[PDB]
RNA sequence: AUGGUGAACUAUGCCUGAAUAGGGUGAAGCCAGAGGAAACUCUGGUGGAGGCUCGGUUCUGACGUGCAAAUCGAUC
């Protein structure tokens, strides 16, 4: 498959959001309030 | 046959150890002649680029970081000398290529009497 | 190292530790060990609530 | 007579594969353990199979015709094939005669493979399996050794670009660095065989093609033109890289032997340092000669007579080999040695001590530093003074004669004949 | 010196066209005949091929007391 430039960029940014070690003032987000609450 | 596999652990180590660049050569001089000791370089080691993971990350990202993660430290001519003396291999200047070099310059000295 | 030592006319070599330290500058690889790159954020200021 | 049935089963499997992927895997399932006849009758039968069926393009870099299951079949089975050969030839001298015979036939299978294989990336395993067999302090019970030396010699003769030779001598360097240079001199003769280093130089009958097929033919010819010129440039750079790193390997091998000072090896060391000299950095010529002067001066503090004769003959052969481009202590080396040469009883000795094979083309290849006994070393030193490497010196002509006549009193018969034949040539040169 | 205008002045081309003729000798091949046990050769033909033909640096040499009163050997 061949994707566009921006599609590849946001998919690359998605996997970059996971695979890097992140500072604890960030990732204090995504540890977020559950569905019921 | 254990040393046959244990010495190679040092032989491959001393390839990731040996100096290749002018930028690494200067810092090796700055150690060798007493300008900077271990303690001084450990200070300088904390860059704009420290505290970065490298093993978990995909290659298409690191191959764009490593190209652009080079701090332009000052060099010397003294270091460039030795790094040119380090890279020069055996067959770089044989008898053949010396005789051929004179065979070039004789042809040039002839071509300036052709006019 | 290509230069001549001051103590003796013999060629000035480098120790294994120094050569390791030069490489660890050039690939950035954490020079001062016995430290964590990823310390927990010890909230030295938010511990005490404001009145 | 279960052997006959097994012979015919394996024969049927051979006729299957030669003319199919499960059959080869089954043939590797044959050789595991405990059954020596299946471990030897099939292992030597798989050799012509691999000789016919190996594609030389470096297989394993990861439609109707699959060519992927077939190649995972060949490669995966070849791993356990050579891995089995590893377990076979690792057996020491204190083993069962069945296991030892399995080792001899395994190295026979491997040396047969190498002549056709060593193309694809499962070569280093076979190279270790033959060099570890050669590099042993005791060889008098292996008939394969002479032949394996011969195969390595041929390998370093056809190798033009230097990829094969570099991949051999890296492994060879590892073995010579673990064991403190206990080598058998024939292995330095296979070091001599390296041809990487030296230079020494219709209209009617046409099958009809379509317009699209002819245009495809033009394009394919242009691609192949690019492949010719690019591979010429690549191999011309590869030859330079391989010369540059092999000469580093070859010389450090040589000079570390010149640390240990084995009594037999020095002759073959200086075979190399004179052949594969003059292709070094040309700053090393003064350094090589100063090493030769050093190795003379070591003998001047007192076997060693052989060493000093070698230093003289080698130095003059070095400068006489400088074909492309445009000596006191060596002539004076002879002028000092001539008492010590004639005072020894070991002037005539055939010198076939630990060397097994006389390497390649000994009729054409003139071993210009270690030709024969020591009589031809005196002959070739004097020939390399008064006929090669000028040093005319009518004074030294009179001096060398007057020392030879105080050497006729201390000579065997053949040596004195040859010396007087050289004095005949000195009457030809210097009529005084 | 700064900025412009041009360029076969000379080497190597590439594409697409035009032109690459004629006179003489007579290559390979083939046919007929004669010597040759056999190879092969010769005599006579044919055949139409030939770059067929015609309109000065160096050896760090040999002799810096010569093979040389116009040098050898060779490289390119």
């Amino acid at each position: 498959v061949k994707w566009p430039e921006y599609v590849r960029v946001q998919r690359q940014k998605k996997i970059l959001s996971i695979r890097l070690k992140v500072p604890p003032t960030i990732a204090q987000f995504q540890y977020t309030l559950d569905r019921n609450t | 046959s254990e040393e046959e596999k244990n010495q190679t652990k040092k032989e491959k180590h001393s390839r990731d150890i040996d100096i290749a660049t002018v930028e690494a050569m200067t810092l090796a001089h700055q150690l060798a002649l007493g300008q900077k000791n271990k303690h001084d370089l450990v200070d300088e080691g904390f860059n704009r680029y420290t505290f970065r993971d490298t093993e978990n990350l995909p290659d298409w990202f690191l191959e764009d970081e490593k190209e652009h993660s080079k701090i332009n430290k000052p060099i010397t001519k003294e270091a460039a000398m030795a790094i040119k003396e380090k890279i020069k291999a055996m067959n770089a200047r044989p008898i053949k290529k010396v005789a051929e070099a004179k065979a070039r310059k004789r042809m040039r000295a002839v071509a300036r009497l052709e006019k | 190292t290509g230069l001549l030592d001051k103590n003796s006319g013999s060629s000035l070599n480098l120790t294994k530790e120094e050569l390791e330290l030069i490489s660890k500058i050039q690939r950035n690889e954490q020079t001062d060990d016995s430290i964590n790159p990823y310390e927990p954020l010890i909230d030295w200021f938010t511990r005490h609530e404001e009145v | 007579e279960k052997i006959l049935q097994l012979k015919e089963d394996i024969a049927d499997l051979v006729t299957k594969v030669m003319e199919n992927t499960a059959a080869l895997g089954r043939l590797c399932k044959m050789v595991e353990s405990k059954n020596p006849n299946t471990c030897k009758f099939s292992m030597l039968a798989l050799v012509p199979v691999f000789k016919s069926i190996i594609p030389g393009y470096r297989i394993r870099p990861l439609e109707v015709s699959k060519l992927r299951n077939f190649e995972q079949a060949l490669v995966y089975n070849y791993k356990n094939y050579v891995g089995r050969l590893q377990s076979l030839s690792k057996t020491p001298s204190n083993a069962a005669p069945i296991q030892v015979s399995l080792g001899i036939l395994a190295t026979q299978a491997a040396k047969e493979l190498i002549s056709t294989a060593s193309h694809f990336n499962f070569r280093t395993d076979i190279f270790t399996l033959l060099l570890r067999r050669i590099c042993k302090p005791r060889i008098s019970t292996d008939p394969t050794s002479i032949q394996i030396i011969q195969t390595f010699e041929t390998l370093l003769n056809e190798d033009e670009e230097g990829s094969i030779s570099f991949e051999i001598l890296r492994i060879f360097n590892k073995i010579l660095k673990t064991r403190n240079f206990n080598i058998e001199e024939s292995v330095l003769n296979m070091l001599l065989s390296l041809d990487v280093l030296h230079d020494y130089d219709k209209k009617k009958d046409r099958v009809h093609l379509s317009k699209k097929q002819r245009k495809a033919r033009k394009e394919m010819q242009q691609i192949e033109e690019e492949m010719r010129n690019a591979e010429q440039a690549v191999s011309a750079e590869e030859r330079e890289r391989n010369q540059s790193e092999i000469l580093k390997i070859v010389f450090t091998i040589y000079l570390n032997i010149l640390k240990n000072n084995a009594k037999t090896l020095i002759g073959s060391v200086l075979e190399g340092l004179t052949k594969f000299g003059n292709m070094a950095n040309f700053d090393l010529l003064g350094d090589f000669l100063e090493v030769m002067k050093e190795l003379i001066s070591d003998t001047e503090f007192d076997a060693e007579v052989r060493k000093a004769l070698l230093c003289i003959v080698s130095a003059f052969s070095l400068i006489s080999n400088t074909q492309y481009m445009k000596l006191s202590k060596f002539v004076d080396g002879l002028y000092a040695l001539l008492p010590y040469i004639c005072l020894d009883a070991d002037i005539e000795l055939s010198y076939r001590s630990l060397r097994l094979a006389d390497p390649l083309n000994n009729e054409i290849i003139k071993p210009s530093v270690n030709v024969s006994t020591k009589a031809e070393l005196l002959l070739k030193a004097l020939d390399h003074v008064f006929f090669r490497s000028k040093s005319g010196t009518k004074e030294r002509a009179t001096a060398f004669t007057k020392r030879l006549y105080m050497c006729i009193s201390h000579t065997p018969e053949k040596t004195s004949i040859a010396i007087l034949k050289f004095i005949d040539k000195l009457m030809n040169r210097y009529p005084e």
